[PDB]
């Protein structure tokens, strides 16, 4: 018995995409000479960590 | 350790004041102001 059974398959792609993102952040602070100031505008998330 | 104890976390409006006053009524202070609300988006069910 001598023969062959074969073929091909194919796919077509025409995907096209763009993306833009902009941001400005303008925090401001006041502190005295020799002091320290901390500022946070945002949030806190819970993290499950332990010894 | 491990992988219980239950503690409590404060939220809301929190304010801490520590003043000091001069002879000319100048005020030197440390002030903490905190405003924190609960967010459903980042809460975890466990």
């Amino acid at each position: 018995n001598f023969g062959i059974i074969t073929g091909v398959l194919s796919t077509i792609n025409f995907a096209l995409s763009n993306g833009d993102a902009y941001l400005i952040a303008n925090p401001q602070l006041s502190a005295r000479s020799g002091g320290r100031t901390d500022f946070l505008a945002g949030g806190q998330v819970p993290i499950l960590q332990a010894l | 350790a491990a992988g219980q104890n239950v503690t409590y976390k404060d939220y809301g409006i929190k304010l801490e004041f520590e003043p000091r006053v001069d002879d000319d009524n100048n005020v030197s202070m440390r002030v903490l102001a905190d405003v924190s609300d609960i967010d459903p988006a980042t809460s975890v069910s466990l």
